């Protein structure tokens, strides 16, 4: 999908239907630094795994 | 914006979306001397209508 | 592989 924005937030949504999600590391992958996007924005990739898992 | 559609159309064709946006300058060069090459051999006497 | 040591 997209990444929105409702004004401070941000969000990942499906392109035809407005769907707010919480961006993860399951709704997005990873290629490359932060020096050749034109439009980069700085944001927290939450992770699913760590804050559940200890022991 | 436009190139936001032009890297959801790279996906349409099973290439992912970081390579419109790792070579966006490269491609849009590419893209402005191909409709100049239209241009020329069009203005010339090339009679391909 | 590593990441589940506490
Ligand atoms: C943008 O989205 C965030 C996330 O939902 C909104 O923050 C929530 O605001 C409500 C107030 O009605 C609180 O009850 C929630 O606890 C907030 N959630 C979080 C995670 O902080 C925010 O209000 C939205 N902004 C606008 C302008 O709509
Ligand atoms: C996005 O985050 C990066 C990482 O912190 C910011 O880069 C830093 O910016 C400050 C201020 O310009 C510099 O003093 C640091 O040296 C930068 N560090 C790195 C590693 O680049 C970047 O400025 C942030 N962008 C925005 C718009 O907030
Ligand atoms: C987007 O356009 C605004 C003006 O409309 C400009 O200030 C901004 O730099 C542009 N964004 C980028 C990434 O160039």
């Amino acid at each position: 999908g997209v990444f929105v924005s409702n004004g401070t937030h941000w969000f990942v949504t499906q392109r035809n239907f407005y769907e707010p999600q919480i961006i993860t590391t399951d709704n997005t992958f990873v290629s490359g630094n932060c020096d050749v996007v034109i439009g980069i924005v700085n944001n927290t990739v939450y992770d699913p795994l760590q804050p559940e898992l200890d022991s | 914006p436009f190139a936001m559609q032009m890297a959801y159309r790279f996906n349409g064709i099973g290439v992912t979306q970081n390579v419109l946006y790792e070579n966006q300058k490269l491609i849009a060069n590419q893209f402005n001397s191909a409709i100049g090459k239209i241009q020329d051999s069009l203005s010339s006497t090339a009679s391909a209508l």
